[PDB]
């Protein structure tokens, strides 16, 4: 998956937008009105996380070999 | 292991007489009697297990595989032992004596067992001091005194001692345990972050103050500032989340505090200071950005915001028009983005919605209407683009040759080959006839080019195949006109449609012989067993 967003963010039609780069994996350090580098102010800080869901831990609970290690939690 | 029951009972029978006279385990007595159990049964089970206390390798303060046992008694790492006995050091670094022959003698019957035995007790012993201290010290409201919560922190530290120094240990109240890498978990954090932010924000601040002067003095403290607002803004999402409360009135806070927000950008700017308020206050700013990501995202599906959320968004748009600090505006435009999609800030960067102040001044004067869509199958990578843009050369010009040229220059034979190929004119098709401007490009005397190549080329001159090019090149294929209403899906599921049709053409494979049949012999499955559906 970071491969795959990494390439098509390269794609050479739609990285003339500068909306996909603060989307689609560019620092957004090329905006002039912007502070100066702060090691708060960083990219990877200022960039969205997830949300976690009961979805989200079937996924991990299934991914991780739940049928005899946490069983109960997966029913 | 049945050889620790005898010990174990009477350590029950001593911490009952000492648990009478002080049952509030909140306080520091009890927390540190029950500490000094737990460690002085670890050192009596160790003693009572492998003759008096083996102790870890004094190199690299950790257990030691393949055990070598010294004349002194003394257990060291087979690695270790191997790179730092080979010099002029032939000499016990604990107790200073000196070997005599070699580390030849080693025991594979007895060591091994006592390792393993001790690393199973320690496991335990730690996993549910870790458990206590987060029930016993948590059973309430009630914050816990000070001197407990010194204690606590203190005991992750692996201060000074005869000789890498100042490791940070997972909550285990014992020294023979190290990590050699300093390494900062949250769990910590977020027990004390689950009371009011008000009355820990001493004990969190001088945490970061020691790991910032003893774990990570000059390193990338940027991972470690985005754990912290990270915990911090979870703790807060839990705090507003478990408590009683509408959505008005937090709305009217965040709305207050968003009006009464003092900048303050110059106090802890510039290299370290990282003031714990501060962490809270950008925590804030992004949990206030990140519900105006909501809002814009249900204004666009749906009709006005009740005039209430409206202006909690009027609120967020003066503050961003207030202050100059636009990371906060790509942090919501990354979260608008997550949360819908590229074609979601794509519309919202036209020319006029009533959105547009949440983009950047630059991102909006350079960009054209000409903003098209990616195509999201560079999935192959290397080779489906050459292809692809061989076919929009030959589109541009009236040669139909560069494509087929590019073809053959390529590994990946016929399956994959010909899905590039159609899959490239399906792009090209509908990335010519979505754009206005352009529109029916192919017909404009284009279309015998590719018409020629498809007679010309062999490559892909199968009935199925070319009835699938002929319907496609001249859209006539039915899958075009799913004459959806949302106008942010269509492509989406058009897409899904051609690619899987792609697929189902191209895939040549027993497994995907019942998928053809469902997607191109509707009659032969009447009345069929269709996968995926409940049964008695
Ligand atoms: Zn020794
Ligand atoms: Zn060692």
């Amino acid at each position: 998956l970071p491969a795959i967003n990494a390439l098509i963010s390269q794609d050479e039609r739609i990285s003339s937008n500068p909306v996909t780069k603060i989307i689609y994996g560019d620092p957004a350090t090329f905006l002039p009105h912007l502070p100066q580098k702060s090691i708060i102010h960083c990219s990877k800080i200022w960039s969205c996380r997830r949300k976690i869901t009961v979805e989200y831990l079937q996924h991990i609970v299934e991914q991780k070999n739940g049928k005899e290690t946490v069983p109960v939690l997966w029913h | 292991i049945p050889e620790l029951s005898p010990l174990v009972t009477t350590y029950v029978s001593l911490l009952d007489k000492c648990l009478e006279e002080d049952s509030n385990l909140k306080t520091c007595r009890p927390f540190v009697a029950v500490m000094t159990t737990l460690c002085d049964c670890k050192d009596k089970a160790s003693k009572k297990f492998s003759r008096f206390g083996i102790q870890p390798c004094f190199i690299c303060h950790g257990d030691a595989q393949d055990p070598v046992c010294l004349p002194c008694d003394h257990v060291y790492c087979l690695r270790c032992i191997q790179t730092w006995l080979i010099p002029g050091q032939m000499m016990c670094p604990y107790c200073l004596t000196d070997l005599p022959d070699k580390f030849s003698p080693t025991v594979s019957q007895d060591h091994r067992k006592a390792i393993e035995k001790h690393a199973q007790f320690r496991h335990m012993c730690n996993s549910f001091f870790v458990d206590l201290v987060s029930t016993m010290c948590f059973k309430d409201n009630t914050p816990p005194e000070k001197s407990v919560i010194d204690t606590l922190l203190s005991l992750l530290f692996v201060q000074k001692e005869l000789l890498h120094r100042e490791h940070t240990k997972s909550l285990s109240p014992f020294d023979d345990v190290v990590d050699q890498t300093p390494v900062i978990r949250s769990v910590l954090l977020k027990l004390l972050l689950k009371y009011s932010f008000h009355e820990v924000k001493d004990y969190i601040q001088n945490y970061l103050t020691q790991l910032e002067k003893k774990a990570f003095l000059t390193e990338d403290k940027t991972e470690l500032y985005l754990l912290f607002i990270s915990c911090l803004e979870d703790s807060v999402h839990q705090k507003t989340s478990a408590g009683c409360r509408n959505l008005e009135q937090v709305l009217r806070e965040e709305g207050h505090f968003l009006r009464t927000y003092s900048p303050g950008l110059q106090g802890q700017e510039p290299v370290r200071i990282a003031s714990v308020e501060y962490l809270q206050e950008v925590a804030r700013v992004r949990l206030c950005l990140d519900l105006a990501a909501d809002f814009l995202s249900e204004l666009q599906e749906g009709s006005e915001l009740a005039e209430d959320k409206r202006r909690f968004l009027k609120h967020v748009e003066e503050f961003c028009t207030r202050v100059n600090n636009d990371w906060h505006r790509v942090y919501l435009v990354r979260k608008l983005s997550s949360q819908r999609g590229m074609e979601f800030v794509q519309s919202f960067s036209k020319q006029g919605h009533p959105c547009q102040w949440v983009f950047p001044r630059k991102v909006i004067a350079q960009q054209k209407d000409h903003v098209s869509l990616m195509d999201r199958y560079l999935v192959h990578g290397n080779e489906y683009k050459a292809v692809r843009d061989a076919t929009a050369k030959a589109v541009l010009e009236c040669k139909t040759l560069d494509i087929g040229n590019a073809l053959m220059a390529c590994r990946s034979p016929k399956p994959q080959q010909t899905a590039y190929l159609l899959l490239a004119l399906y792009t090209e098709v509908a990335a010519l006839y979505r754009s206005p401007n352009g529109s029916l490009h192919p017909e404009a005397k284009q279309l015998e080019a590719v018409n020629k190549f498809i007679k010309e080329s062999k490559i892909l001159s199968d009935p199925n195949i070319r009835c699938f090019a002929r319907s496609l090149v001249d859209n006539t294929l039915p899958l075009l006109k799913i004459r959806s209403a949302n106008s942010i899906l269509k492509g989406t599921v058009t897409e899904m449609a051609v690619h899987v049709a792609t697929i189902l053409l191209c895939g040549h494979n027993q497994i995907l012989k019942p998928l053809r049949n469902l997607a191109f012999y509707p009659v032969n499955m009447a009345n069929a067993f269709l996968p995926t559906m409940p049964e008695d």
